[PDB]
C-alpha cells in the first residue's frame, strides 16, 4: 500500500541503522530477503572454530560485533593488582585481585574451556593470565581471556576463509552439497565440551578402568584422556552375588552400568555425603577419596589467604568473592550436606567436564555468508581436486567445491562477487610479488583499493604513511602471501556491476584458469565459510530393544541425556499418514506383524527376538502368535469404562 | 523398500549414502533432514513389502508410463545434455 | 574413432560391456585433453570434441548417421537386447539428441517386454549405468557460473549491456500492467539472446537445468512490482536488478515478502497433512475385482464434456460408446471427441459391490492392481497440489490487471501507478457527502463517483477502484470545504501544490494460488456438491484441475468423488438397473462419519459426538475394513 510511502530513500543515505543482523554480510544490498533470513539463522547456528580468521571480505562492522558480545572476551574495567593466585587444579585457578582506584576486592577464575549447553562450548587463550603473577598490574583495557574466535589484535571472525569454485564432481555436488579437500577440513574444526555426571552410592561400586594391579582409578585424571569412551562404570554390590561378581573388577560385565563419553578431563568435583572415614578405608574409590582432599585443601586455602580480606571491615569485597569465599568455608566447615535435586544423595556424585576437538564429516553442515546452505558429500584427498596447470598460479588447488547450477536461481550474487574480488585479488598480490620496488607495491595496492573501496584506499594510505620500513615491508609480504583485506560494505560502499566491469576492462591479463583434466576454464577464489550446528550425531538414533513404557509400548528413555548410552535409542513413530503409505501394498497382515511383533504384542516380540537370536543368520523365517495385542487390551479396558465394548460382526 | 549394499569402514561416517535419482520419490534435498529407517526380517514381509520397491514406481500409476521421478536429475541431465547435444 | 559401428552386432556379441568401456574412456580422456572455447557472439567456435563427431551407425541394414556420444548413449539405453540376445528393432530408436523423448523410449520398453519384472530391472540398470556416465561427463566437462560470463557477453553483444543497465523511465508515467509486459519483453530478449550466442551459459538454459526464466531475470534485468502479505500489489516497484544493487525501500519490500513466504509455509505445513489425511482415510477401502462385466448399464455411463485438449488428455485407457453401440477403447491422439459429449463407463457407475471391475476402471487396471487403488489415487492428488501450493506462494508474483478509467478521467486526470493526478491544478472536485462511504479492510472513507468543475463545464466521474483522498484534503475537508445547503463537499483544486496526488487507490493481483483452493473448498465447503449433481461435479473438477497444471487421469478424481456419495439404497446393484439410482454426495469429513465403517469414523475425528450421541448412527454400521485388524 501507500503506507511504505514515509520510507524515503533520501533520509537514509548513508546510514546503516535500518540493518542488524545483515551488518555482518557483505553486498546485503544484492542477496534476497530469504537468503538474508538463511544468514541471520546461520548466525545462531554457528559453531566456534579453533583456527578462526578474520574475513578477508569484511565489512568492518565486524570487529564491533566482537567487541559487545561480552562472552567471548573478559576485559577488567577498572586497573587492578594481583593480591593473590590459587590453584584447584592445572587447568583451573582463581585470582584475587583489588581495584586501585576503588578500592573494592574482586575476583577473576581461569578454566580451558566454557560449557553453554548440550556439547557445545569453546576452548579459552588464557595466556595473559597466566602471565599474570602476585602483585603484577592489570591495565584498564586488557584481555585477560579469550576465545579462539578473536585473534591477537582483538579482530573478531565468525568463520574460515576457504578457495571455493563452482564445479560438478562426479554428481556429488546435486542439490546443494559440498565436497572439500582435506587441508580445508583441517581448518574446518570445532570444539565440543561436555558436563557429564556420575552418581555412586553405597550400594554400587567403581571399576579399575584405568591404571594397572598396584594403581586403581576409576576415571580418568585430570590430564588424562579418555580410553575406550568409557569414563567410567559401576557395579550393585550385595552379599550374594559379591563372592563371583566382585572378583575380576578391572573387567566389564553385563550387569555394570556404563557411562560415555569422549575427549579430555578439564575439571573434576565430587560432592560427598559419605564419611570421609570410610572412604578411606575404601580402596576402590581411593581417587575420589584424593579428589575430595584436593578440594578441601583449596578451600582451606582460599579461607586462610582471604579471612583477612572479607573479615576486615575497613575493606569492601565484591559480592562475587564472597560468595565464593562463604561456598569454600561451608565446604571446609563440619556437618556440611549436599542435596542433589532437593534431595539428601547416598554415597558421592561426581560431575567432568570433557573437552575434545571434533572435525569436520561427512552429513555435518557448513554455509557461506549469503544463506549458502550445504551438507559435506565428500572429504576427499587435496590431490584429488581441481588443479590449475598453466601460468603464475600453477600448482593451486581448490579448497572446497559448491554447486553451480542454481547460482543465479538462489538470488544470492554476493557469492559470485566476493569470489571474483578474492579471485582479482590474487592477481593483484602476485603482481606486487613480481615488484622489486616496495613503492611499485604500495601503488599497485593502492590502485586496487582506490578501484574497490576509496575509504579504505585512504586510511591504507595513511597507515603505510605511518608505519615503519620494516614494519611496511612484513605487511607487504604478509599482504603476499596470507592475502589483501578487501572492505564491501553491506549497504552503501558495496562494488557493483560496473564497478565490477571496470575492474575487468581494465585487468585485461586476468582470464579464466585452465585447470587439469577439466574442458571448462574455471574461476577458482576465496570465500567466507561458516560451520552450522547441525551435524550427523545430532539427530542420530538407533535403537533394538530399549526401556519400555509403563503400558508396555517402546517409549524414549534419558539414558542419552544421562550419557549412560552411546546413540539415542529413540523409537520412530509410524504416523497415520505413513500408515495409510504402507496400504499401498495390500498385506495388511505382514504390516500387523511388524507394528505387533515391534510394539503391540509382547509374545510376538519376544518370538521375534527369540527367532533372530537362535536359528540360521542368513535365512530369518519367523512364525507368529495370534494372541491379542496390548494396545487391543488398552482399548477394550478403556472402552469398557466407558460402557461400550465393540465385538466383530 | 531398499536394500544394503555396503557397510561404511569409518566409526565417524554415520550418513545413508542414498542414490540420486531417489532424492524427487522422496519429494526430499540434501538439506540434512533426517530419515527413518525400519529393517524388514521377516523373508514372507520382504516379499510383501517389495511392492514399494524401486522397480513398482517405475511405472506411473497415472498413465501407465515411465516415472520421471525415477529419471535423470538435472545435474544428471546437463551431463547427459552435454554428451548428446 | 572406427567410423562404422554395427549396432545388433555390437549388442549381441559378448564384448558389449569393454566395447562400452572403451568408447567411454575415450571420450572422458579427449574431453579432458582439450578445452572449450567460447565465442560469446552469434558464430561459434571450431571446438572438435569426440562427442561431436559423426558416425555411421547400421542397424537392421540400413545407416543412420549419429553422433559418438549418442552411440555410447544408444548402447547404455539398449541392454535389454544384449539381455535377451534379442535384434534391436528399427523402431525402438529415435532422437538421441532429445532428453525429453527418453523417457517414451522407456515406456515402449515397458510395453515391448510386457512389462516384465527383468525389462524392469533393466531400466533400473540403464538409469544407473547413465547417471555413473552423467557424472564422469560433468566432472571431466566442468560446469560453472560467474559474473564474468555475462559481463564477457555483454563485451561482445551491447544490446545484452542495455539490457542489463535497463531501467524504467521514471520520467514518463506508467501503469502496472506496461511495466510488467516491459518485464516480460525484455525477459524473452535477454533469454533469446543466452540461446542464440555461444556463451559459458548456453548448456544450462539450452538443458533447461539450473536457468529459471524469471528468477534469472530478476538477477539479471529489473525485479518489477512485489505483493505485499495481505496480497495487495506494492506501488513502488524494484527498478534495480539484485547484481546492480537495491534501495532501502527495496529492501523493505524484499523482506516483506520474505516473511510472507515463511508465514505461508508454516500455515501450510499444517493444513497439508490435514487433507490429504481425511482423503486417504476415505479411499483406503478402495478395490478392484477380475470381472469383465459388472452388468452396469450403458444408461447409467455417465457423460463427460469434450471442451478441450486436456479434458481429453486426462481419460486414457479409458472405454467410450460408439454410434454402433459396441464399447470401444478411446484413442488420445484423436481430435474427431474435441466438442463433443462422451458417455464413458465410470467408476462411479460401478454396479458391483465387492470392488470395481475391469470396465469401470479401464485397462490401467492390470497395471495397478498390485497396490491399493484408492491410495494412489489420493496421492496423486495430494502430492502435486500442496507442492504447487507452497511453490506458487513462495514465488512472489504480481498480476495487474489492466484498468479502463473512462474517457471523462483519462482527459482530465492522469493516472502513475496508485497515484492519481490532476491535469490542471483549477477548477473544483465535488462528492456527495453519502459516497464517501467506509471500505471494510481499509477502515477510512472512500469515494468512487466525484464531478468536477472547470469553466463553465461540469464533468461528472466513476472511478473504477475506490479511490482514497490525499491527507492534507482530507483533513480540511469538514473545516472548509463542506457546503451545508448543498450536502456536498467542494475541494478546490487550486489549493493543491503541484506534484501533489489529488487521490490514491489499492490495487490487488490475482494470486495463483485460487483454483487449487476451489479444488479444496469443492472437496471440503460443499458448496457446490449440494446443488450440482455427479455429471457437473466431475466437470468442474476437470476444469479446475486444467486451471491448477495438476495432471492427474479422470480415473483416480472420479473414484474420489465416488467414496464421497452415499447410496439411499446403499446397494451397488441398483446401477445395474435402468436409470441411476437415489444418491447424496458428501463432504469428505461428513463422507466416513455418516458412512457404515465404524473404524475408519472413530479414528478420524469427532470421538465424542459420535459415542454420546447417535447422530452418525455409529452403531448400526457394520461394515468391514482394512483399518478393523488395526483396532
Ligand atoms: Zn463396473
Amino acid at each position: 500500500m501507500d503506507d511504505i510511502s514515509v520510507i524515503k530513500n533520501e533520509d537514509y543515505e548513508g546510514s546503516h541503522r535500518f540493518l542488524a543482523e545483515e551488518l555482518l554480510m557483505p553486498n546485503a544490498n544484492k542477496t534476497d530477503g530469504n537468503r538474508s533470513t538463511m544468514f541471520c539463522s546461520h548466525l545462531a547456528q554457528a559453531v566456534t572454530l579453533q583456527k578462526a580468521e578474520p574475513p578477508l571480505v569484511y565489512t568492518n562492522f565486524e570487529n564491533q560485533v566482537g567487541k559487545y558480545s561480552t562472552a567471548g572476551y573478559r576485559k577488567a574495567n577498572s586497573n587492578y593488582k594481583v593480591i593473590e593466585k590459587i590453584y584447584k587444579n592445572d587447568y583451573n585457578y582463581v585470582l584475587i585481585v583489588q581495584d586501585q582506584e576503588t578500592g573494592e576486592y574482586t575476583l577473576f577464575e581461569r578454566a580451558e574451556c566454557e560449557f553453554l549447553t548440550e556439547h557445545y562450548g569453546f576452548q579459552w587463550d588464557n595466556d595473559k593470565i597466566d602471565s599474570l603473577k602476585k602483585d603484577d598490574t592489570i591495565e584498564k583495557d586488557t584481555v585477560l581471556y579469550k576465545n579462539t574466535c578473536y585473534d591477537e589484535n582483538m579482530n573478531f571472525g565468525y568463520g574460515v576463509n576457504l578457495n571455493a569454485a563452482y564445479f560438478s564432481y562426479k554428481n556429488e555436488t546435486l542439490e546443494d552439497a559440498i565436497v572439500i579437500s582435506e587441508s580445508a577440513a583441517k581448518k574446518l574444526g570445532t570444539f565440543s565440551v561436555n558436563k557429564v555426571k556420575v552418581s555412586v552410592n553405597t550400594n554400587d561400586i567403581l571399576l579399575n578402568l584405568y591404571g594397572d594391579n598396584e594403581n586403581y582409578k576409576g576415571f580418568p585424571d585430570i590430564g588424562e584422556h579418555i580410553k575406550n569412551q568409557i569414563i567410567a562404570s559401576r557395579r550393585r554390590f550385595d552379599y550374594n552375588t559379591a563372592l563371583y561378581e566382585l572378583k575380576n573388577l578391572n573387567e566389564m560385565r553385563d550387569s555394570d552400568t556404563p557411562f560415555f563419553a569422549d575427549g579430555k578431563i578439564v575439571d573434576i568435583e565430587i560432592f560427598s555425603n559419605v564419611p570421609e572415614e570410610e572412604l578411606k578405608v575404601q580402596k576402590y574409590n581411593e581417587q575420589v577419596l584424593y579428589y575430595i582432599n584436593k578440594q578441601k585443601e583449596f578451600s582451606n586455602n582460599v579461607y586462610q589467604k582471604l579471612k583477612k580480606i572479607v573479615e576486615g571491615k575497613d575493606n569492601n569485597v565484591s559480592d562475587k568473592l564472597l560468595h565464593f569465599y562463604n561456598n569454600c568455608k561451608m565446604r571446609i566447615d563440619e556437618n556440611i550436606s549436599y542435596t542433589y535435586q532437593n534431595s539428601k544423595f547416598s554415597g558421592f556424585i561426581m560431575e567432568f567436564t570433557i573437552l575434545e576437538e571434533e572435525p569436520l564429516n561427512k552429513g555435518s553442515k557448513i554455509t557461506g555468508r549469503y544463506g549458502n546452505k550445504g551438507v559435506i558429500s565428500k572429504i576427499l584427498p587435496d590431490d584429488q581436486m581441481p588443479t590449475v596447470a598453466e601460468g603464475r598460479f600453477k600448482g593451486l588447488k581448490a579448497d572446497i567445491c559448491l554447486n553451480p547450477l542454481g547460482v543465479f536461481n538462489r538470488l544470492n550474487p554476493s557469492q559470485l562477487i566476493e569470489q571474483e574480488l578474492n579471485w582479482i585479488a590474487k592477481f593483484i598480490r602476485k603482481d606486487m610479488e613480481e615488484a622489486g620496488s616496495n613503492e611499485e607495491k604500495v601503488s599497485i595496492l593502492l590502485d586496487f583499493l582506490n578501484r574497490v573501496n576509496k575509504e579504505e584506499t585512504e586510511l591504507m594510505e595513511e597507515f603505510i604513511n605511518s608505519l615503519n620500513k620494516t614494519e611496511l615491508e612484513e605487511f607487504l609480504n604478509d599482504i603476499i602471501e596470507n592475502g589483501i583485506p578487501i572492505c564491501q560494505k553491506p549497504f552503501f560502499g558495496n562494488i557493483g556491476l560496473d564497478e565490477l566491469w571496470e575492474l575487468y576492462n581494465h585487468y585485461d591479463h586476468i582470464d579464466y584458469f585452465k585447470c587439469e583434466g577439466i574442458s571448462t576454464p574455471l574461476i577458482i577464489g576465496e570465500i567466507y565459510m561458516v560451520r552450522l550446528k547441525h551435524e550427523p550425531h545430532s539427530k542420530f538414533s538407533a535403537r533394538s530393544t530399549s526401556f519400555m513404557n509403563l503400558r508396555g509400548l517402546p517409549a524414549k528413555s534419558k539414558n542419552f541425556k544421562e550419557h549412560k548410552d552411546l546413540y539415542s535409542k529413540t523409537p520412530v513413530r509410524i504416523g497415520n499418514m505413513e500408515i495409510s503409505n504402507l496400504s499401498l501394498t495390500n498385506e495388511m497382515g505382514s504390516i500387523m506383524d511388524m507394528l505387533n511383533s515391534y510394539s503391540n504384542n509382547e509374545t510376538n516380540r519376544r518370538e521375534l527376538i527369540m527367532q533372530l537370536l537362535t536359528g540360521n543368520p542368513f535365512d530369518t523365517n519367523i512364525d507368529l502368535s495370534d494372541v491379542e495385542s496390548g494396545t487391543s487390551k488398552i482399548l477394550k479396558s478403556l472402552f469398557t469404562c466407558l460402557g461400550l465394548s465393540i465385538d466383530d460382526v | 523398500y531398499l536394500k544394503i549394499g555396503l557397510i561404511k569402514k569409518d566409526y565417524k561416517d554415520l550418513t545413508l549414502g542414498i542414490s540420486n535419482n531417489l532424492l524427487s520419490a522422496l519429494s526430499g534435498d540434501y538439506d540434512g533432514d533426517v530419515l527413518n529407517i525400519i529393517p524388514v526380517f521377516d523373508n514372507k514381509m520382504k516379499e510383501h513389502f517389495s511392492l514399494l520397491s524401486p522397480q513398482n514406481f517405475l511405472v506411473d500409476r497415472n498413465n501407465g508410463r515411465f516415472n520421471g521421478d525415477f529419471d535423470l536429475q538435472k545435474d544428471q541431465i546437463l551431463g547427459i545434455f552435454i554428451l548428446n547435444n | 574413432m572406427e567410423k562404422t559401428y554395427n549396432l545388433n552386432d555390437i549388442l549381441l556379441s559378448n564384448e558389449y560391456e569393454k566395447i562400452k568401456e572403451d568408447i567411454k574412456e575415450e571420450i572422458i580422456n579427449d574431453m579432458a585433453s582439450k578445452k572449450v572455447k567460447y565465442s560469446n557472439t552469434s558464430e561459434f567456435a571450431k571446438n572438435d570434441f569426440l562427442k561431436d563427431e559423426f558416425i555411421d551407425l547400421v542397424v537392421d541394414g540400413e545407416t543412420y548417421e549419429i553422433t559418438y556420444g549418442n552411440l555410447i548413449t544408444l548402447l547404455i539405453v539398449a541392454r535389454p537386447f544384449n539381455h535377451f540376445k534379442v535384434p534391436m528393432t528399427e523402431d525402438l530408436l529415435f532422437d538421441l539428441s532429445d532428453l525429453k523423448e527418453y523417457q517414451n523410449y522407456y515406456t515402449t520398453l515397458l510395453e515391448h517386454f510386457g512389462y516384465s519384472n527383468e525389462i524392469k530391472s533393466i531400466i533400473k540398470d540403464v538409469i544407473s549405468e547413465l547417471a555413473i556416465f552423467s557424472g564422469d561427463i560433468n566432472v571431466t566437462f566442468g560446469n560453472t557460473v560467474s559474473i564474468k560470463s555475462l559481463i564477457d557477453l555483454g563485451n561482445k553483444v551491447k544490446r545484452f549491456r542495455e539490457l542489463l543497465h535497463y531501467r524504467l523511465p521514471n520520467d514518463e508515467a506508467l501503469e502496472f500492467n506496461d511495466i510488467e509486459a516491459i518485464i516480460k519483453k525484455n525477459l524473452d530478449e535477454i533469454m533469446k539472446i543466452l540461446s542464440e550466442t555461444d556463451n559459458m551459459l548456453r548448456y544450462y538454459i539450452d538443458s533447461g537445468a539450473g536457468i529459471n526464466s524469471k528468477q534469472f531475470g530478476q538477477v539479471l534485468s529489473l525485479v518489477g512490482s512485489k505483493p505485499d502479505l495481505f496480497g495487495k500489489i506494492i506501488p513502488y516497484p524494484i527498478n534495480t536488478s539484485f547484481l546492480r544493487g537495491l534501495d532501502v525501500r527495496s529492501f523493505y519490500i524484499n523482506a516483506l515478502g520474505a516473511r510472507k513466504a515463511l508465514i505461508t509455509n508454516y500455515q501450510q505445513v499444517r493444513n497439508s497433512g490435514y487433507l490429504t489425511r481425511k482423503i486417504s482415510m476415505l479411499l483406503m477401502d478402495t478395490k478392484l475385482i477380475d470381472l469383465d462385466d459388472c452388468g452396469s448399464h450403458e444408461n447409467n455411463y455417465l457423460s463427460i464434456n469434450v471442451e478441450n485438449k486436456d479434458v481429453l488428455k486426462r481419460f486414457s485407457k479409458r472405454s467410450y460408446l460408439n454410434n454402433n453401440g459396441e464399447l470401444v477403447e478411446i484413442d488420445i491422439n484423436d481430435e474427431s471427441l474435441i466438442g463433443q459429449v462422451i458417455k464413458i463407463p465410470s467408476p462411479t457407475t460401478c454396479a458391483s459391490n465387492e470392488g470395481v471391475c475391469r470396465k469401470c476402471y479401464g485397462k490401467l487396471f492390470d497395471i495397478n492392481k498390485d497396490l491399493n487403488i484408492g491410495m494412489i489415487a489420493v496421492l496423486l492428488l495430494t502430492d502435486p497440489l500442496t507442492q504447487r501450493l507452497l511453490s506458487a506462494k513462495h514465488l512472489l508474483e504480481t498480476r495487474s490487471s489492466k484498468i479502463d478509467w473512462g474517457t471523462n478521467f483519462e482527459e482530465n486526470f492522469i493516472v502513475n501507478r496508485n497515484l492519481i493526478y490532476p491535469k490542471v491544478y483549477n477548477g473544483t472536485v465535488i462528492i456527495k457527502e453519502d459516497d464517501f462511504k467506509e471500505d471494510e479492510e481499509t477502515e477510512e472513507q472512500v469515494f468512487d463517483t466525484f464531478t468536477l468543475k472547470s469553466g463553465n463545464r461540469f464533468i461528472s466521474i466513476s472511478s473504477p477502484m475506490r479511490l482514497f483522498l490525499n491527507k492534507d484534503l482530507k483533513k480540511q475537508l469538514d473545516e472548509s470545504f463542506y457546503n451545508i445547503e448543498e450536502m456536498q463537499f467542494e475541494i478546490p483544486l487550486n489549493k493543491l501544490d503541484e506534484g501533489d496526488s489529488f487521490a490514491t487507490f489499492i490495487m490487488d493481483n490475482n494470486e495463483l494460488s485460487k483454483p487449487l483452493r476451489e479444488i479444496k473448498d469443492l472437496i471440503e465447503t460443499n458448496k457446490y456438491i449440494k446443488d450440482h449433481n455427479v455429471n457437473e461435479v466431475v466437470n468442474y473438477f476437470i476444469y479446475l484441475l486444467n486451471e491448477s497444471g495438476i495432471n492427474i487421469q479422470s480415473v483416480h478424481s472420479e473414484l474420489i468423488i465416488r467414496e464421497m456419495m452415499k447410496l439411499d439404497d446403499s446397494d451397488r446393484t441398483q446401477f445395474k438397473n435402468d436409470k441411476m439410482p437415489d444418491y447424496e454426495i458428501f463432504r469428505i469429513t461428513d463422507a466416513n462419519l455418516k458412512g457404515d465403517s465404524l473404524s475408519r469414523s472413530l479414528l478420524f475425528e469427532q470421538v465424542k459426538k459420535q459415542l454420546t450421541t447417535l447422530d452418525y448412527d455409529t452403531f448400526n454400521k457394520t461394515k468391514s475394513s482394512i483399518l478393523d485388524k488395526l483396532l
